[PDB]
């Protein structure tokens, strides 16, 4: 018998699934790009009364 | 432990420059945050008095 | 995440430069990845006979 | 020489608890018991729980 420790099983969300390989590596990958750039910076009218 | 936050940049190396506690903290990721990694950004801060 | 070299994962209307990112991954025989950050294994022998 | 086994399991809290049959709108149906308080092993991301 070769020496390991034997398949292993991962469970995710409850369900167990039986992946084909499995490792931890690094991977290219983009960002979110929120570029608000002042949306609301001032405008209003209104005025003025007086009682 | 590294405290020593002073890249051969700030102006601590003065005489009137006075006392002091070297701090550091991290950043933020993002477009608008300057960088092009959602990763905390190395960002040093240094405070003192002065007369 | 929006995108993984190329291919279309979310909608951020907006893409930046690419990034190393380290997070884990599974394959089911499909044709993109599964990445999974929380994950419970567990490692069986079974006394398989292909072992 | 027998070989019986007991199994105790000691607790001083005796909290209000209830059983959940949840259908899920895809077709899937599971059962489990929540606790007051305690997470019930979150299943798709649904994590109802029991409040006494």
């Amino acid at each position: 018998l070769v020496h390991k420790p034997g398949e292993v099983v991962v469970s995710y969300g409850g369900m167990r699934v039986r992946p084909k390989c499995y490792g931890f590596s690094r991977m290219m990958a983009t960002l979110e790009v929120n570029p608000p750039e002042q949306r609301t910076g001032q405008c209003t009218g209104c005025h003025l009364e007086c009682i | 432990s590294t405290s020593n936050s002073f890249s051969d940049d700030w102006a601590g190396k003065m005489d009137r420059a006075g006392l002091g506690f070297s701090g550091c903290s991290d950043g933020c990721g993002g477009a608008a945050c300057g960088c092009f990694n959602a990763a905390p950004s190395c960002i040093f801060w240094r405070k003192w008095v002065e007369n | 995440i929006c995108k993984i070299d190329g291919v279309v994962f979310n909608q951020c209307e907006g893409e930046s430069l690419p990034q190393p990112f380290d997070v884990a991954w599974m394959d089911v025989g499909h044709s993109h990845k599964i990445i999974m950050r929380e994950h419970k294994t567990k490692w069986v022998q079974e006394s398989s006979s292909k072992d | 020489p027998h070989g019986i086994i007991w199994k105790v399991s000691p607790c001083a809290a005796w909290v209000p608890s209830a059983v959940i049959e949840l259908t899920m709108p895809s077709g899937e149906v599971r059962t489990f018991h929540p606790m007051s308080g305690i997470p019930t092993q979150v299943f798709k991301g649904v994590s109802v729980t029991y409040l006494g």
